[PDB]
């Protein structure tokens, strides 16, 4: 019946369509563009035979025509043995002026549902562009060459309609449309309409809603003059595809084939199909939980020396298990109260935005973050605001200033108060109680990112990552002494730093010092020359190590000059472990060889001044 | 009793609920047999060979062959115990399967402290632990004083159900009378009096508490309304035995009976994690050994093992997860030495200790990274030294 009812609606009985409230369309150009006259593919007959019904059926519909430009481009022929035409307009998308994309992500135009309307209706427009005019004056822009050798009939053809591959007509149909269908908008509100260019969705209430309005919106298209696909829209049903989402119920995910895409794509190898496998993913970003920290190997290889690792092997591995998992996710319903889970970890925030449904929890989406450098520098619980006050933002934009509720492992809600600069900014959207709100401490799921039953004060803090740990990288291998007793007169007073072979640094002291305050000045002036060369600090003397190690320790002792420049004295090179060998020092393995060597010299030479 | 000796005991139990836990056998191959004080040998001699019968009738071989060897494997060892001593007996006979293959009869009987009713036996593919863990239930005596301008009260909180003991008052001048002296007159009535009254707390909390050698109470924690909580914990007045013992210092409105039951609500975590306030004070004297210069302490494996055999070391603090382990061989040419490894080319060294420390030195306690500055311990120190007597020397 549906059919039957609106004929100039659908394609397949309405004809060609034709957007009769629009104007034919001038196409500007950059100023330093010119007219390019590629020549022509010479091509097959088996091709230009099999081509020649589909460009034959647009003459008849007025669609081609023929002209005399001074622009031209190639005509490719392509595909079974049917061969249809493709023109590749390249050259002439170079010398166009873009336009704005003003066009928002497919789904955060989803965000835009309510799952108050649970009945739905899908539709797609064929040969949708072909529908808006072209101005005589940018006709012959898109001029290509046609022959037949076996009739002498090789001249030229050009496009009186929009074409199919010119670089702006999905935004320029877009607004059109949009345009065209805001008389429908003012007249049928209630209903929600939900379009990117050649894609319809219209939402509503009960049945009956869904039945009068898809009436009312095929009539508009029909009496605009685009023509719907009778064969592959979707009339008044529950369960619907859109845009690769597939709907039911209030629910949201992804169908097979928007998946397919991203899984149907080799391992890229080339800086452009790896950007463009991250820029795909990036419309699923919302489903995959932690996609920050996941996505990190990859990030590097934007722009390159392409290493493709086992880490990024590995991250291009967790991206795909984490979209064959992908779960149902909520529509945001804008009633209830919100809550969104929190955490962070190796610089990267990670969480999800959820809701109730009955007594449970439903996500509606996964949001991540990387946090910037300066604040990917601070302390544990303060990377862990930053990264709630990064996702909060974020979520703002799903929410629609609405109740929110936070959690996290680490209670930080008394950190609001005191930091003893950059707290103003975050202070402003998570201290503004009206519609922001803190809840129970508590641990979330590596993998759903929900929380545990599992129930601190943030009231803390002083040392570094020292460790007792020859680190893995095996850098400057230094070995610590000193000497200041007496042997053959008065005290001596001389340090050392060596390693197992060379010298490196060493000195005498003054007369006086101490007994083993030789050993803190020589360990001290070892962990100056260092920096960005990791060091690992062999001590001889025990007193050394442990003052040194412990850590940096603030006080509320009568020797406070050369420790206050030693504990600050640390902070220097990136990764330091001090460890402590005479174990044994009398002696000799491949390590204690460089311990005797620094015991040899901080004694030898150490009687010069 | 010491309250340090035991908490290693209650770890090596830990230890054996991990163990037996993570061994498990084939088939029915598993008993779980748990005497009493009370109940007699012979009766249970009798037990076992009721189901040494019940166990012939079985019917299927590689496990009746495992439970008529494990049963007369209990037998054999029950025979050298005469009666029961007074704690009881817990026991575990069965077979597992150990690392690279193989077999492995475990064999575990011994003497706990105290299961009085427990008498549970059980033969199954897995042991049974559930009385064991049920030994580590037990919330020690912990000690309250709350004070206020009007009274003060002193009592108990021994888990759950609430105690109350003495309840004192001492009068103290309210507002400012203004009457026939001048302005300040009243003001050094006011801390005479308040100083007096903070003087017979320390007084009464000395008395009922300490009972005489050894601290009846296991931790104390305070509580008030205006300098009480604050002139107690900075002022030494409170300081003559249990002040070591003081958990947190709670801070409280009302005063009365009613503050009592605020500060058991608002320190309801703290008198479980005993273990973790202990240990950071416990790290806290360590480190401060090290502050002070004052060379009582010693760290690293061969230094600590120097202070042990010397027996200067007073307090062993070691980790709980040491990678470590001892060694003692025959050799080539025929002796006997230590060597200690960490990294791969007998037992751990955390469990060595646990059962000889009381042999040279000898005092030890069990440490955790959870602690801030028990991490500190852990990643710095390699998780072992301890508090020493005196000076030392090494190099």
């Amino acid at each position: 019946t549906w059919l039957s009812d609106f004929p100039q609606a659908w394609a397949e009985t309405g004809g060609m369509g034709l957007a009769v409230r629009q104007a034919p369309l001038i196409i500007p150009l950059k100023a330093t563009s010119t007219p390019v006259s590629i020549k022509q593919y010479p091509m097959s007959q088996e091709a230009r035979l099999g081509i020649k019904p589909h460009i034959q059926r647009l003459l008849d519909q007025g669609i081609l025509v023929p002209c005399q430009s001074p622009w031209n481009t190639p005509l490719l022929p392509v595909k079974t043995n049917d061969y249809r035409p493709v023109q590749d307009l390249r050259e002439v998308n170079k010398r166009v002026e873009d336009i704005h994309p003003t066009v928002p992500n497919p789904y955060n135009l989803l965000s835009g549902l309510p799952p108050s309307h649970q009945w739905y209706t899908v539709l797609d427009l064929k040969d949708a562009f072909f529908c808006l005019r072209l101005h005589p004056t940018s006709q012959p822009l898109f001029a290509f060459e046609w022959r037949d050798p076996e009739m002498g009939i090789s001249g030229q053809l050009t496009w009186t309609r929009l074409p199919q591959g010119f670089k702006n007509s999905p935004t320029l149909f877009d607004e059109a449309l949009h345009r065209d269908l805001a008389d429908f908008r003012i007249q049928h509100p209630d209903l929600i309409l939900l379009q990117y260019v050649d894609d319809l969705l219209l939402a509503a209430t009960s049945e009956l809603d869904c039945q009068q309005g898809t009436r009312a919106l095929l009539q508009t298209l029909g009496n605009l003059g685009y023509r719907a696909s009778a064969k592959k829209a979707q009339i008044c049903q529950k369960q619907v595809k859109y845009l690769g989402y597939l709907l039911k119920e209030g629910q949201r995910w992804l169908t097979e084939a928007r998946k397919e895409t991203v899984m149907g794509q080799p391992t890229p190898k080339t800086p452009r199909q790896l950007r463009e496998f991250l820029g795909t993913a990036g419309f699923c970003r919302l489903w995959i939980p932690g996609f920050a920290e996941m996505a990190a190997p990859l990030y590097p290889l934007t722009k390159t020396l392409f290493n493709w690792g086992p880490d990024q092997q590995k991250a291009y591995q967790e991206i795909k298990q984490a979209l064959l998992t992908a779960p149902a996710l909520g529509l945001p319903d804008l009633t209830k109260p919100f809550e969104l889970f929190v955490d962070e970890k190796q610089g990267y925030a990670k969480g999800v935005l959820t809701q109730k449904l009955g007594p449970w929890r439903r996500p509606v989406a996964y949001l991540s973050k990387k946090l910037d450098p300066v604040a990917a520098g601070w302390p544990p619980c303060l990377r862990m605001v930053a990264a709630i006050a990064v996702l909060t933002k974020d979520a703002g934009k799903l929410t629609m200033g609405q109740p929110l509720v936070i959690l996290a492992p680490h209670a930080v809600e008394a950190l609001v108060k005191q930091p003893p600069a950059r707290m103003t900014h975050y202070q402003a959207l998570l201290l503004d109680t009206d519609r922001v709100q803190f809840g129970p401490v508590v641990a979330l799921n590596p993998a759903t990112l929900l929380p545990l039953p599992e129930e601190l004060a943030e009231a803390h803090g002083t040392r570094p990552d020292l460790t007792d740990q020859p680190l893995p990288d095996a850098d400057h291998t230094w070995y610590t002494d000193g000497s200041s007793l007496l042997q053959e007169g008065q005290r001596k007073a001389g340090a050392a730093v060596t390693t197992e072979t060379e010298v490196i640094w060493a000195k005498a002291l003054p007369a006086g010092t101490s007994a083993q305050r030789a050993e803190l000045i020589a360990l001290t002036q070892a962990l100056k020359m260092a920096e960005g060369k990791k060091l690992n600090v062999y001590t001889d003397s025990r007193y050394a190590f442990a003052t040194a190690h412990i850590h940096g320790e603030i006080y509320r002792i009568k020797n406070k000059d050369e420790i206050l420049a030693l504990l600050k004295a640390l902070f220097l090179p990136k990764r330091l472990s001090i460890i402590h060998c005479p174990g044994h020092q009398k002696g000799h393995s491949a390590e204690a060889r460089g311990n005797r060597m620094a015991d040899q010299a901080a004694r030898k030479a150490a009687i010069t001044e | 009793p010491s309250a340090a000796d035991r908490n290693v005991e209650i770890w090596k139990i830990k230890k054996l609920i991990k163990s037996l836990e993570a061994a498990r056998g084939n088939g029915t191959s598993m008993i779980s047999l748990i005497i009493p004080p009370k109940d007699q040998i012979s009766r249970v001699a009798k037990m076992l060979a009721d189901e040494f019968g019940t166990a012939s009738n079985i019917k299927s071989r590689v496990n009746r062959l495992s439970v008529l060897g494990a049963i007369t494997s209990v037998q054999q060892r029950l025979k050298l115990y005469n009666k029961v001593p007074p704690n009881g007996l817990v026991v575990y006979c069965g077979t597992i399967v150990t690392e690279e293959g193989k077999e492995k009869k475990v064999n575990i009987d011994f003497e706990p402290f105290k299961p009085i009713n427990t008498s549970l036996y059980l033969c199954d593919n897995k042991f049974h632990t559930e009385a064991l863990t049920a030994l580590l239930s037990d919330d020690s005596k912990f000690g309250f004083i709350v004070i206020d301008g009007s009274g003060a009260l002193f009592g108990t909180l021994q888990g759950n159900t609430r105690e109350v003991l003495h309840k004192f008052t001492v009068d103290l001048p309210k507002k400012h009378g203004r009457g026939g002296q001048s302005a300040l007159r009243f003001a050094r009535l006011r801390m005479e009096k308040r100083h007096n009254y903070v003087r017979k707390v320390a007084e009464t909390a000395v008395q009922l508490f300490i009972s005489g050698d050894k601290v009846n109470v296991a931790g104390l924690v305070l509580a008030g309304s205006a300098d009480f909580k604050t002139e107690l914990s900075q002022s030494d007045m409170f300081d003559q035995r249990l002040q070591s013992k003081v958990l947190k210092l709670v801070d409280i409105s009302y005063g009365g009976e009613n503050g009592f039951n605020q500060a058991i609500e608002l320190s309801t975590e703290v008198l479980s994690n005993v273990k973790f306030i202990q240990e950071k004070k416990l790290i806290g004297r360590y480190f401060d050994e090290i502050s002070q210069d004052t060379g009582k302490y010693c760290f690293g494996v061969e230094d600590t093992l120097k202070a042990l055999e010397m027996g200067a070391v007073e307090i062993l603090i070691v980790y709980e997860n040491l990678d470590i382990m001892r060694y003692v061989l025959h050799c080539q040419g025929t002796e006997e030495e230590k060597i200690l490894y960490l990294t791969p080319e007998s037992m751990p060294l955390l469990e060595w200790f646990a059962n000889n420390y009381k042999k040279f030195g000898a005092t030890l306690e069990i440490v955790t990274d959870k602690s801030q500055e028990g991490s500190q311990f852990v990643k710095g120190f390699g998780g072992i030294g301890g508090i020493l007597r005196y000076r030392v020397d090494f190099q």
